[PDB]
């Protein structure tokens, strides 16, 4: 939808060629399809609670959820760990 | 290495505080009175965890991990009806002895000894509901002769029943006694199980509960129930770094291990700001604080809940939990400015310990005056003279022995000289607790280790 519309409206813009009205309407395609980008991600994908949980489980962001880990699995970290199923 | 914690109510006192801090618990995870969660079920997503200390059977509902002790039924009847399905009421214990026989600790440890197939298999059954445990929190009213007692049953039951769990404690002290002698000797009794078995302790002197219920609230008559809140709001406090763990301490063992030297010094002194959850809690923004302004006040006498007793006194253990939008600079500014204001044993180089915690995403936001509050807990020898004006009283007493015919029923040895012998044990253990607090503040006890080896 988002190409259709921007083609009907570079086809509105063809007899122009090389003008201003190019240029804003790139800067409200780029804006817009960026706003929807992040949107998208934020939403769809979770991108900041994506990197939340990478701070949390990677940097160790969540002390409790990193002693949970360690009292859970401390047995096994203690043995000798050459072979790991 | 995060565990549940069980709350245990001992004596009325006991079952107050308990009360009072379960319904503060209820108000910051918002599950009020009935039990059943305020909140929906519906939004799982909970930055608290209410799992060490509320057992959820329905996804609504969350109940109070502990166990109402009493020996009179109309404190814990009152508690039930107010607090209408909150409770559990299995976990409601009377024993259907009737009210108590007296002030004396001999008539509660025999209530608790006679009665403790009943109250072992409900903390048996506690457990059973649970899989991670990690301690008990008891609270003994030390005030009251049948309280403490029952207390020290408990802890001469857990000791050896979970070696593995550490017991923590909390003591009531009361400021002024109508007859000193009975509280005294009870709170002797008490602190020599306290000194044998339980792990932390601690203290609440009446006196500046008195004092802080005084200046703070508008009213001059002073009421033991919002007096009780000041201590629910403490332990609830202390408990927000496992209820809302932080990323430095997130279980209780971490939390004593920075605050717990060795098992002798085990006697905790506490500070707190102006609290903001209290009854008369609006004369609190015309303050105007900051976070330095905020551990000034946790180091000012004004602010802690025991008898300071200040003349040079020494720290062992100084920690603080700082709740609320709390800035590292200023907490670098009041380091600096506290190591340059507090007396330390020379023998260690340790300095105090600062930790910061996290509001409630529910609890009602208070304006950027008092936004932020701070709990502070340092290990103090002072916490003993607390005790030697009461072993005074034993000192001065003891060599005749008033109410002798009290303390012979109930326990084991009717006998005035079983119960005067084991009078003389409790205070030399309470003399030689004394003398290892005042040892610690000298440096030859760090250089006891050094002089062999
Ligand atoms: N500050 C305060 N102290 C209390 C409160 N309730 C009890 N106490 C203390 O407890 C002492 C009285 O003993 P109780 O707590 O009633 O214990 P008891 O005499 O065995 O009675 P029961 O606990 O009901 O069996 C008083 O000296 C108080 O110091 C309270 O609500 N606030």
């Amino acid at each position: 939808e988002f190409s259709k519309k921007y083609h009907v409206l570079y086809q509105s813009n063809s007899y122009r060629g090389i003008s201003t009205n190019f240029f804003e309407i790139i800067n409200d395609q780029y804006s817009e399809i960026v706003n929807h980008t992040n949107q998208i991600l934020n939403q769809k994908f979770h991108y900041r609670d994506v990197v939340f949980a990478l701070k949390n489980i990677l940097l160790m962001g969540k002390s409790d959820f990193m002693d949970a880990l360690i009292e859970k699995a401390n047995d096994i970290l203690a043995t000798p760990s050459d072979s790991l199923p | 290495m995060g565990g549940e914690i069980i709350t245990l109510q001992a004596g009325q006192c006991g079952n107050h505080v308990g009360k009072f801090l379960w319904s503060q618990l209820a108000k910051e995870h918002a599950i009020g009175t009935d039990g059943l969660s305020q909140l929906p079920d519906s939004s799982t997503e909970r930055d608290d965890d209410t799992k060490p200390f509320f057992r959820e059977n329905s996804r609504n509902k969350f109940t109070p991990r502990a166990i109402m002790m009493d020996s009179e039924p109309s404190v814990i009847a009152d508690v039930e009806n107010t607090f209408r399905g909150f409770f559990d009421p299995r976990n409601t214990w009377v024993a259907s002895d009737g009210a108590s026989a007296g002030n004396s600790w001999a008539n509660g440890y025999d209530i608790g000894t006679r009665n403790q197939d009943d109250i072992l298999n409900k903390i048996d059954k506690e457990i059973d509901s649970t899989d991670n445990f990690e301690g008990f929190q008891l609270l003994h009213s030390v005030a009251g002769g049948t309280g403490s007692g029952l207390g020290s049953n408990l802890l001469e039951a857990l000791c050896d029943r979970y070696p593995k769990k550490i017991l923590t404690t909390y003591s009531v002290f009361p400021a002024r006694s109508s007859e000193v002698v009975v509280q005294s000797y009870n709170t002797i009794l008490a602190l020599r199980r306290l000194i044998e078995d339980s792990d932390a302790t601690v203290v609440f002197d009446n006196a500046s509960l008195l004092n802080i219920s005084g200046k703070v609230f508008r009213n001059p008559n002073i009421d033991l129930q919002h007096t009780n809140q000041l201590i629910s709001t403490i332990i609830s406090s202390v408990t927000n770094s496992i209820r809302f763990p932080s990323y430095m301490y997130s279980s209780m063992s971490s939390i004593y291990s920075t605050l717990i030297p060795s098992p002798e010094l085990h006697f905790l002194s506490p500070s707190f700001t102006p609290f903001t959850s209290d009854y008369i809690h609006d004369d609190i923004a015309h303050k105007g604080h900051s976070s330095y302004d905020v551990m000034l006040d946790l180091l000012d006498p004004s602010n802690s809940l025991v008898s300071t007793a200040m003349n040079n006194p020494t720290y062992f253990n100084v920690y603080n939990t700082i709740i609320g939008n709390v800035e590292p600079r200023q907490i670098s500014r009041a380091m600096t400015k506290l190591q340059q204001r507090i007396k330390f044993p020379s023998w260690s180089s340790s300095a105090m310990h600062v930790n910061i915690g996290r509001r409630s995403p529910y609890l009602p936001l208070q304006p950027n005056e008092n936004e932020v509050s701070g709990m502070m807990l340092s290990n103090m020898s002072t916490v003993v003279n607390v005790f030697e004006n009461a072993c005074n009283t034993f000192d001065k007493v003891f060599a005749k022995g008033a109410f002798l015919n009290n303390y012979n029923v109930g326990d084991l040895f009717q006998s005035m000289q079983n119960v005067q012998d084991e009078f003389a044990e409790s205070r030399e253990v309470v003399q030689s607790l004394m003398e290892d607090y005042v040892a610690a503040e000298q440096d030859s006890y760090l250089d006891d280790v050094l002089v062999d080896d």
